RNA sequence: ACCCCUAUACCUUCUGCAUAAUGAAUUAACUAGAAAUAACUUUGCAAGGAGAGCCAAAGCUAAGACCCCCGAAACCAGACGA
RNA sequence: CCGAGCCUGGUGAUAGCUGGUUGUCCAAGAUAGAAUCUUAGUUCAACUUUAAAUUUGCCCACAGAACCCUCUAAAUCCCCUUGUAAAUUUAACUGUUAGUCCAAAGAGGAACAGCUCUUUGGACACUAGGAAAAAACCUUGUAGAGAGAGUAAAAAAUUUAACACCCAUAGUAGGCCUAAAAGCAGCCACCAAUUAAGAAAGCGUUCAAGCUCAACACCCACUAAAAAAUCCCAAACAUAUA
RNA sequence: ACCUCGGAGCAGAACCCAACCUCCGAGCAGUACAUGCUAAGACUUCACCAGUCAAAGCGAACACUCAAUUGAUCCAAUAACUUGACCAACGGAACAAGUUACCCUAGGGAUAACAGCGCAAUCCUAUUCUAGAGUCCAUAUCAACAAUAGGGUUUACGACCUCGAUGUUGGAUCAGGACAUCCCGAUGGUGCAGCCGCUAUUAAAGGUUCGUUUGUUCAACGAUUAAAGUCCUACGUGAUCUGAGUUCAGACCGGAGUAAUCCAGGUCGGUUUCUAUCUACUUUCAAAUUCCUCCCUGUACGAAAGGACAAGAGAAAUAAGG
RNA sequence: AGAGUGUAGCUUAACACAAAGCACCCAACUUACACUUAGGAGAUUCAAUUGACGCUCUGA
């Protein structure tokens, strides 16, 4: 349980979020 | 009762934010440097003033006429 | 399909800037051109404005540039005569 | 306390991919800005509220013509967030007395001063 | 509730009268052109324009306190304070024919 | 919100860990001294300044 | 003054040790 | 006509809020902003104005233009009542 | 209808309290305080309105605004240029003020929530659209007509626990304390044989005896919660090109 | 206890601003005796009234220290110069106390189910943690310090003894609902031989007594029962009814007060009426539970003492319908 | 024997009108110290940028 944010701050919040970088091909894909 | 984010609100922010970058972009750029832009505008910025000074200095009573006054007579025009 | 539009470099709302508002609505019958049409003088009228702006401000910004160099010109030839003597 | 915003100077500062995403240089910069309202100045400071109306953008996304210098760039930054800058480009030269009246701003940001309705 | 402060920034004009700063304790220092009430308010007196500046701190030798913390500092120390200055703007006057005799 | 100083700052350089073992003025006189060489130095902050602003020889003089 | 670089260009009793 | 879509009666009060509370069955008639100094506006005459008095270092004379309604428990005087 | 009868008069008593205050249209228009037998009120200031006079008003850039306490931020004041058009003074009045909620920083015996209170800013007492209905959240303001158009904010996501098979002699019940602790009541050392087993990591015996684990071969695979009271609560739907 | 003035927490940095609270202090004093006169310009406790600084000059000499250290008008004294309030409720009426349950009026507030709605302190419940009880043995059962989740209560200052609340709460009538189950059903574990139990899962169809207070701070006692559940419903329900309390007009006792009168103490007596306009409803029905006795059987089980479960039979009680 | 060199204790004090400024000591006050007052002593290692007299490190 969090307090209650400001609606423009929990959309910052979800903007804000760390995107990890994926590549063209799995890894485990490739030998 | 909780309120929660959908992906057209964010897509909308990131919309706002991609507009403002630009914005920062463009500000990043000046023309001229402080100490060129002293005193350029002087000379409009001043004329500009005494319009305002000579507009505020002009108020006074409108003139009065007398054709104004004795129009009223024609209230009483009649055909004979 | 506002967004369209500005990719095309037309205005964003077809009732912006283009044939279809800025030519006249109607003509006489016999060929004669209509009186202008009252929006599109007040169109004609804010876009002379926005010109009228538009020299000005380059006139004053490259006026001004001018005025600098004169006065960094006159600093410069001040400093190198007072060597005399 | 909620108070006026100073932005650090850095953000102001344009990268090299930064010139390569927006087609601008730095050496030759834009003369002048075209500026419009996007956003409402409801629900927002009185000093950005005063700003907006010294700018000359009470009403929205009309387009006003700016300096580009320190000192109009000063009162853009206290309300970049309210507004969208583009620069002014003259593909031609800037109107003459004679072409001042047939002119006409593209959305693309570029003053044509030769607009007749015919097509190419 | 006071309302103890500086009245006079720097750069402003001021003329002979005019309070630069009320303190209760020594902020400021008055400088040159600068009286100093009872109260430790500083005033103008002389017409002119205010002007801040850092000085070097030398008490009057028979204040006592002072002089003693001076006698405890090390060797290469020396003390600073803030100083409000007075540039006077107006020449004290002019000579002017009154008699061709 | 702070500033760095734009030069040396006045009494950093003797500014030590110990402070007994450095000697220190006993004298008024020796304070004032090392005061009027303080301020004749230029300083990068506002001053007042600113606004108000032979070997035969020798032998023959030694004899003498 | 506190923001500009001349802050604490007064500070004193830091080089005496009253104790 | 209804079906469809849109639409939380009016007045008044409480520091602010109405959707709370107050008032209204309805109709007709009756039922609630009175005046000065000083200012402003428009005239007359003007170092004077005013049809005695009064004012006057451009003022004086005249006119126009601002100040509600209902309601206690009480107090006192003189009568009338076992 | 007697804690002091009734009637008339004074009397249209008084009421800082309650209720009411009647044509049309337009315009400008909102929350610093001080004093008060004062907080249900009034006076002054602040704000608001009008008219008049005159010049600056706002936005602001360098420079500038303290030490002490040992620390302290967002900021503020001042302010040319610039972008703008307002500001001050004069004359004359009324009316308003414990405002509410939201964001932020705090104060109330060193009470992270709540209550009360201060400050900064926003919105509300002014329009509309959106969030389920919704004063105070988001989008948006200057007015009308249109059976045109481009847009703004604007639709919550998520489904989770398998796990090794095989095998184990012995220097000795390693010495001290203990009825005895013998691998596991406690202390010291922790070597050593086979090819490979810790003077034994976990259970179990009064102590023993025993079941594992690490050890050798064999080559196998091994990758974290829920409930209540009238009756659940839109209907639904994983697959045609933002 | 407090009401006026000064300081700190306290606006981290111009000014102003933290009510209430927690702390401190002030109602002087000392030295002069030019602590004379006069006068530019200023500050100002957010108004006013008050309050503050001061150049130059005249006259002297070679506009004191201290944070506050204070009081308007009127009036009185005085030849004048001056002086006069613990007016401390400190912007100060020249001088006035209690009590009302006999009370009145004009209002406001509860009224009545909110007034304190996104979690600090504390309590209960469940889970987690694995110390510790349980002969050895955390997990049959219980559980310390804690944590998490849900539901209650309390909170801004006299670190004083209180006693509060009061359409507040009993009962009748009729009950609607929840499950966090008291009984009846079905299961898992047991420190379950059986009968009784302890614990958990699932289950709200049905049911859940009649009396009486010598002492007991939300307590018992007697007799029963299959059990005599915990709660929500504006005490659930007073335009269906009724005790007591708030709670009073009379009266007495104890205590307080000069008294009138009061009690946050006790006891006796004591008036709320309603003709139903609207909504809703007025034979859903057709499905019942439980106890006891007997058989099994005196069996299984157990060393005995004791003592089942299924299946069946008979008798009742209640409920629903006649 | 080679190297580094060079103003009273210190000073990249000394363009010059000059060998300067802190250090140091005695006397008075101080139990003392310190301050202050009153006095005292002081140097460009020598000859024409160069060579050799003093100093520190390396050979026995
Ligand atoms: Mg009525
Ligand atoms: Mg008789
Ligand atoms: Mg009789
Ligand atoms: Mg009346
Ligand atoms: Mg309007
Ligand atoms: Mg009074
Ligand atoms: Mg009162
Ligand atoms: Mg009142
Ligand atoms: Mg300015
Ligand atoms: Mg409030
Ligand atoms: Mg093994
Ligand atoms: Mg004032
Ligand atoms: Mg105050
Ligand atoms: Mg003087
Ligand atoms: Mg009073
Ligand atoms: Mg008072
Ligand atoms: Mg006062
Ligand atoms: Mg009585
Ligand atoms: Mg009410
Ligand atoms: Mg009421
Ligand atoms: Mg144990
Ligand atoms: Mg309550
Ligand atoms: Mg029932
Ligand atoms: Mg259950
Ligand atoms: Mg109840
Ligand atoms: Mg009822
Ligand atoms: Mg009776």
């Amino acid at each position: 349980h969090r307090r209650v944010m400001h609606f423009q701050r929990q959309k910052l919040m979800a903007v804000t979020e760390y995107i990890p970088p994926k590549p063209a091909i799995h890894p485990s894909c490739l030998p | 009762r909780p309120r929660f984010v959908s992906l057209r609100a964010k897509q909308n922010m990131i919309r706002r934010l991609e507009i403002e970058a630009e914005n920062h972009y463009w500000l990043s750029m000046p023309y001229m440097t402080r100490e060129q832009e002293r005193g350029h505008a002087a000379v409009r910025r001043r004329e500009a003033f005494e319009a305002i000074k000579a507009a505020a200095t002009s108020k006074f009573p409108p003139h009065r006429f007398i054709a104004d006054q004795l129009d009223h007579l024609n209230v009483t025009k009649k055909w004979s | 399909g506002g967004q369209w539009r500005l990719q095309q470099g037309l205005a964003a709302n077809p009732s912006g800037y283009g044939p279809l508002t800025e030519l006249p609505d109607w003509s006489y019958a016999d060929g004669r051109p209509a009186p202008p049409m009252k929006g599109q003088l007040r169109r004609k009228a804010e876009r002379e404005t926005f010109a009228r702006r538009v020299v000005l401000l380059s006139q004053e910004m490259d006026a001004g540039l001018q005025a600098w160099q004169l006065r960094q010109q006159k600093l410069q030839e001040e400093q190198r005569k007072q060597e005399n003597a | 306390k909620f108070t006026r915003s100073r932005i650090p100077e850095k953000v102001f500062q344009a990268s090299p991919e930064d010139h390569e995403k927006y087609g601008g240089d730095p050496q030759n910069p834009h003369k002048l800005h075209i500026v419009t309202r996007i956003k409402s100045t409801r629900r927002r400071p009185y000093w950005e509220k005063d700003i907006i109306k010294m700018l000359g953008l009470e009403k929205a996304h009309t387009p006003q013509v700016h300096k580009n210098i320190p000192s109009v760039n000063a009162k853009l930054k206290v309300v970049k967030h309210l507004i969208r800058i583009k620069p002014l480009k003259l593909p031609q030269g800037l109107p003459a007395e004679e072409n001042m009246s047939n002119t006409c701003l593209k959305s693309t940001g570029e003053l044509v001063v030769q607009w007749h309705l015919k097509p190419v | 509730g006071r309302r103890q402060g500086i009245k006079k920034m720097e750069g402003h004009y001021v003329h002979a009268g005019n309070i630069i700063a009320t303190q209760r304790h020594f902020r400021w220092h008055p400088g040159a052109h600068v009286g100093v009430g009872k109260n430790k308010c500083l005033y103008a007196l002389e017409e002119g324009i205010v002007r801040y500046t850092k000085e070097v701190y030398v008490p009057h030798p028979r204040n006592t306190e002072a002089v003693d913390l001076i006698t405890r500092l090390p060797k290469g120390a020396v003390l600073y304070k803030t100083f409000v200055h007075v540039v006077p703007a107006k020449p004290e006057g002019t000579f002017k024919l009154v008699a061709m005799l | 919100r702070r500033t760095p100083p734009l030069g040396p700052m006045p009494n950093s350089d003797i500014d030590l860990s110990n402070l007994e073992r450095l000697e220190k003025y006993r004298s008024f006189d020796r304070y004032r001294r090392r005061a009027e060489q303080e301020a004749q130095a230029p300083h990068w902050w506002r001053t007042y300044r600113e606004y108000f602003g032979r070997t035969q020889q020798l032998l023959e003089r030694k004899q003498a | 003054y506190k923001t500009k670089p001349t802050h604490g260009i007064g500070k004193y009793k830091h080089l005496i040790k009253a104790e």
